[PDB]
RNA sequence: AAAUUGAAGAGUUUGAUCAUGGCUCAGAUUGAACGCUGGCGGCAGGCCUAACACAUGCAAGUCGAACGGUAACAGGUUUGCUGACGAGUGGCGGACGGGUGAGUAAUGUCUGGGAAACUGCCUGAUGGAGGGGGAUAACUACUGGAAA
RNA sequence: UUAGCUAGUAGGUGGGGUAACGGCUCACCUAGGCGACGAUCCCUAGCUGGUCUGAGAGGAUGACCAGCCACACUGGAACUGAGACACGGUCCAGACUCCUACGGGAGGCAGCAGUGGGGAAUAUUGCACAAUGGGCGCAAGCCUGAUGCAGCCAUGCCGCG
RNA sequence: UACCCGCAGAAGAAGCACCGGCUAACUCCGUGCCAGCAGCCGCGGUAAUACGGAGGGUGCAAGCGUUAAUCGGAAUUACUG
């Protein structure tokens, strides 16, 4: 449950280390992202030298949430972090060339078929 | 820095790629350098048939 | 200023 | 080493959406079958094997308008010709410009037409566009025994006999059998047309058929390649490259009814440089090795590779060779064939052959590669000249550096796109053959090189002139205060000089009499006033028309001085220019557009809506000559405007004529 | 016997002078570059920058006279029977050779010493080399993975 | 325009450890040790035989050839072996890139050739083990981008037209 | 392959800098503090051996100039001195 003011970790090498949501998109009113959900988000905290610096404003997909994700027979797979990976605010492609840490098959979609691709483990 | 064009005609305007060497303009305070002419942007004097070395004019086809 | 054909 | 010279070089050419990359994937994977954009090699016998394997360099050449330098390249360096027609869009108005193209080098060709699964789609309708539209002759080798949803296959008119294809082996079988009573009626009506047309090539098989006897197919076939290579007509098949039918025949085709490269007539050019000596050389490896090169392009993990066709002669790796174009001495090392599925090294390549020389360090598109010793010259490839310019600003100035070189990089591998700095502005100027060439250009700087840039419109170089004469015009300048000082006094005439009077459009007139100004202080006072002219005083345009008489003035014994004149004639310039009426000037092109008759109101009716305004009209045996003077703001971005008016069949030319002043509302915005 | 038998000045501060004092020039050199030009041979040299990132091919294998076996080839439906040896076990090499100068102001290098050591292959000497045990690759059968 | 630095530090005793000596390590004991003959810290740097220049002393330099040292994507660690904490070995971690059927896998040109990039600037994806070496083998042989050559380049010297 | 022999025929093969002094080598024409030149001094505003060109000369030569860099001259860090 991402909502606008949260600080999420980032599972790939765009060298942003911090982000903060400034919007959950998708709806007027809408407000929490989960898993799979693109959100805008400003880098708060950056590595140098790296493909994104501080204070940029982009999109972002939710990959791992502390709440969780619900599997249809009732399961639950929860993280013990917010993490999400950096996208390109036009193209909403993944800016970076690596994912780090697991990621869940609610992104098996074909905008996420990249990220899938290159998470180490997908639970 | 500071480069002299040579010759009577310079093709040199805004975001030019030339080549600079050395050599100081007395008369110019500042002006350490000298541009090469006929190396790469910059071209040769026109009309030129002494010292063209140094201005890079081809030998006339003569 | 304004064509291949140089000119303005 | 070497084929029997039996390659078909051809060249895919047509409209836009028509099929051309659907049916290349098609040929390489029928020619891949039958074994165990850029140039192919592919390997072709016939449906049955009954060919020898051919080598076939295939090319899909774009159809875009925009694209057309490469169209222009291909056509010139392949042999032969096969164009796709749409069998809903039939004759569309990119491909009535490549029959334009082909018909520059005279490149023999046959007709594809393709979508014939497609709903409302007629054969019949499309060979007759050809007739009418491109006023060429179109002999139908195969007809269509389906058509739109019922399509099923395609039918041989030469051997009457109608062909299926399988739907489960996607096309890879071939099978013979009788044409159905209904599609027989038309078919054989249309072989008539066939046999008619093989008649007349041979003239011995026209008095033969005029007498009564059957030719053969073999007699038929003959006489068909020999008017393809007379260019006297064309020879239509048609198919779905979709559905897998009729693709496989029309390649069968293609090698019976087109040119080999002994076929074509051989390359002419200037043997050396001077007397334009004919080159006259045979296409055959014992003739003095000659090549062109045509698309160059760039690879990151191999060097440049420089596609070239060797028309004679054969060249190795470690073989000197001359750029006779460039006058640079060059080598060849590490040439490479591109099959379909790979790219192969080679140490040898024999004429008729096209490949790509990796590593050609001084070769540009429209080179001429040959032997130093007995050097020729074939002609550079017709370039188009650009018809639309826009300016290229670096978001970043960083990138300014990194722009330069990105736009040369694309400018060497494109003739078509030009880039220049406009002295007046300092500003990048590309120029493109189309909106669309200029909009990938600028992706490519920004996708494949690291460099994002700001497209606008070019800055007009705006001129000043003066309206009326302003008499006794005085400029004194006095700078006494003890020990030297600075004077000079000037009266003059500033007037409106007629703009045809004199080239440089300035006259100093020195009707000083007596000794009011001492003789050496009036070339200073010439000298201020040209100066003043250098940056305008009404929005810092440079003054033109216009000229001065100094006829009074004073002096000092101690005082004066040249620099003292030459203020004071600054002075004086500056008031007049104020007190005289000053003007901008905006700059007016002589266009002339090439119309078809139809669409001649629209573009007069377009150029009048721009200041426009227009001078002629001449009719023409084709199109329609519109002469116009239309100021060079007006004209941004004309040819897409024209384009739309026109379908695209209608292109302008343009000189710089004179500089008439600009409309009062745009001229304030010039001075804002 | 012979094996450094080796050291030059000039221009420019002044109206002129002398001193001081810089600046500059004449010489040699270079992993050079650039500009113009270019017949040839011999010999040498050739990323000085990003120890930047590297597509591809190759740069370390060999031994059947250690051993089971013989895939395959060649001879005398078949075999290890032979030549010869894939794969495998075993031995040896792979620490050499080749590259580069990032680090390193001394833990390195050079100069001269030392004392408390090791050392395949090579070499000289003196002997021995006795007699057994268990296992395992390849292999066969089965089975998993797109591949590894 | 770096004055204090040090606590296994400095030494002793015992144990362990290494092929070997040794705070090498550990326990206890003592309170040492270095430093204006510049300790510590900071910047820079492979070192040498030599080279260039200078009458010489000296100054500059360390490309090529030979000796030595160090390093092998980055950081760490061991294994085997006489010998490596190992360029084309292993394990881990990190950055990066590639293959995939999406389950997982793989790699390291500061070898030679070569490409991009940077730069004023620097070469062929050549041939052969014929010679000289090296590895293996009884040898024959095999392997050898060592080496021998060849290409490119007025880059230098030298000779000639 | 080096090398040697036979053939044909002057045929296939010269450029680059410089000339005020320092520093070897001079005049004319254009130009008129402009355009340019320049290592240093300095030259150019109407007879410019200093600029641009032509003729003539000079230096070197398959090279010749220019820039960069090192040492010398610099006794201009002087141990010699
Ligand atoms: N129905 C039908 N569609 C076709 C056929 N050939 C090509 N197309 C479609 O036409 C579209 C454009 O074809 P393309 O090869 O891109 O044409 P190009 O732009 O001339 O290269 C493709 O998406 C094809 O699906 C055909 O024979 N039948
Ligand atoms: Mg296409
Ligand atoms: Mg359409
Ligand atoms: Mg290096
Ligand atoms: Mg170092
Ligand atoms: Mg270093
Ligand atoms: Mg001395
Ligand atoms: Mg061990
Ligand atoms: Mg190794
Ligand atoms: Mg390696
Ligand atoms: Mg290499
Ligand atoms: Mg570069
Ligand atoms: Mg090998
Ligand atoms: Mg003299
Ligand atoms: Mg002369
Ligand atoms: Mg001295």
């Amino acid at each position: 449950m991402i909502q606008e003011q949260t600080m999420l970790n980032v599972a790939d090498n765009s060298g942003a280390r911090r982000v903060m949501c400034i919007k959950v998109l998708g709806g007027s009113h809408r407000r929490y992202a989960g898993v799979g959900d693109i959100i805008k988000i400003t880098i708060k905290e950056a590595i140098p030298r790296g493909k994104v610096k501080k204070g940029d404003v982009l999109k972002a997909v939710v990959v791992r949430t502390k709440k969780g994700v619900r599997r249809p027979d009732g399961s639950v797979i929860r993280f013990d972090g917010n993490a999400c990976v950096l996208l390109n605010n036009n193209s909403e492609q993944p800016i970076g060339t690596r994912i780090f840490g697991p990621v869940t098959r609610e992104l098996r979609s074909e905008k996420f078929m990249k990220i899938i691709s290159l998470a180490p483990e997908v639970l | 820095v500071t480069s002299y064009i040579g010759g009577e005609g310079h093709n040199l305007q805004e975001h030019s790629v030339i080549l600079i060497r050395g050599g100081r303009v007395k008369d110019l305070p500042g002006v350490r350098y000298h541009t090469v002419r006929g190396a790469l942007d910059c071209s040769g004097v026109k009309d030129r048939k002494q010292a063209r070395s140094k201005y890079g004019v081809k030998r006339p086809k003569a | 200023x304004c064509w291949w054909g140089x000119s303005g | 080493t070497t084929p029997i010279a039996r390659y078909r070089n051809i060249g895919i050419s047509a409209h836009i959406d028509a099929g051309k990359t659907t049916t290349t994937e098609r040929i390489l994977f029928y020619t891949g079958v039958n074994h165990k954009s850029a140039a192919t090699t592919a390997f072709w016998s016939g449906m049955a094997k009954q060919y020898e394997p051919h080598r076939i360099n295939i090319i899909d050449t774009p159809g875009h308008v925009d694209f057309t330098i490469e169209v222009e390249r291909s056509m010139r360096v392949l042999d032969g010709a096969v164009m796709v027609y749409c069998a809903v869009g039939g004759v569309q108005p990119q491909s009535e410009t490549v029959w334009r193209q082909a018909n520059k080098y005279k490149v023999p060709r046959i007709a594809f037409v393709n979508k014939m699964d497609r709903m409302g789609a007629n054969f019949l309708k499309v060979v007759n566009q050809i007739k009418t539209r491109l006023g060429a002759n179109p002999v139908p080798l195969q007809l269509a025994i389906g058509a739109e949803e019922h399509f099923t296959g395609v039918v041989d008119l030469v051997k009457m006999k109608a062909i299926n294809w399988n739907d489960a082996d996607q096309g890879v079988t071939f099978e013979y059998e009788d044409i159905p009573a209904d599609m027989v009626e038309l078919a054989n009506e249309w072989h008539q047309n066939l046999i008619e047309s093989a008649a007349e090539a041979s003239e011995e098989l026209m008095e033969k058929y005029l007498g009564g006897e059957e030719l053969t197919e073999a007699e038929i076939k003959g006489a068909l390649r020999q008017r393809v290579l007379n260019n006297e007509i064309i020879l239509v098949t048609c198919g779905s490259a979709f559905k897998n039918k009729g693709v496989q025949a029309m390649l069968d085709a293609v090698i019976d009814y087109l040119p080999s490269p002994v076929d074509v007539p051989a390359i002419n050019g200037i043997l050396d440089d001077g007397k334009d000596t004919p080159a006259e050389r045979h296409a055959s490896d014992d003739e003095p090795f000659s090549a062109l090169a045509f698309k160059i392009a760039t690879d990151p993990f191999v060097g440049n590779l420089t596609f070239f066709r060797v028309y004679s002669g054969v060249v190795n790796s470690g073989d000197t060779v001359l750029n006779s174009v460039k006058a640079a001495r060059e080598r060849f090392g590490r040439i490479v064939q591109m099959h379909a599925n790979k790219r192969e090294e080679i140490k040898e390549v024999r004429a008729g052959d096209i490949a790509a020389a990796i590593g050609l360090k001084d070769v540009t598109t429209g080179d001429t590669l040959c032997d130093p010793d007995a050097p020729i010259i074939l002609e550079r490839m017709e370039f188009p000249e650009p018809v639309i310019s826009i300016a290229v600003e670096p978001k970043t100035k960083a990138d300014q550096e990194k722009m330069g070189l990105a736009l040369g990089r694309l400018a060497k591998e494109d003739p078509s796109f030009r880039v220049w700095t406009d002295e007046e502005s300092n500003q990048t100027i590309i120029a493109g053959m189309g909106e669309l060439h200029l909009d990938i250009i600028v992706d490519r700087m920004k996708r494949e090189f690291n460099v994002e840039a700001n497209v606008g419109k070019p800055q007009v170089a705006y001129r000043e002139t003066i309206r009326q004469k302003v008499t006794d015009v005085e400029g004194k300048h006095a700078k006494q205060s003890g020990g030297r000082g600075q004077y000079g006094h000037v009266v003059i005439d500033m007037y409106p000089l007629e703009p045809g009077s004199n080239p440089k459009g300035y006259e100093f007139i020195n009707d000083i009499k007596g000794g009011v100004i001492p003789g050496e202080y009036i070339p200073a006072v010439d000298k201020g006033i040209q100066e003043q002219l250098k940056a305008g005083p009404l929005a810092g345009y440079p003054v033109v028309d216009m000229g001065i008489r100094l006829h009074f003035g004073s002096y000092h014994d101690v005082d004066s001085s040249e620099l003292a004149f030459k203020l004071a004639a600054s002075i004086a310039f500056k008031e007049g220019f104020k007190k005289a009426k000053p003007v901008l000037l905006e700059p007016i092109m002589k266009v002339e557009v090439e119309t078809p008759e139809e669409n001649t109101g629209d573009v007069i009716g377009d150029l009048s809506r721009r200041r426009g305004m227009l001078k002629g009209q001449e009719s023409e045996v084709t199109g329609v000559k519109i002469h116009a003077e239309v100021p060079l703001s007006e004209m941004f971005g004309y040819a897409t405007q024209l384009r739309s008016l026109t379908k695209g069949r209608a292109s302008y030319t343009m000189e710089f004529l004179k500089y008439d002043e600009a409309p009062s509302n745009v001229a304030q915005a010039v001075i804002e």
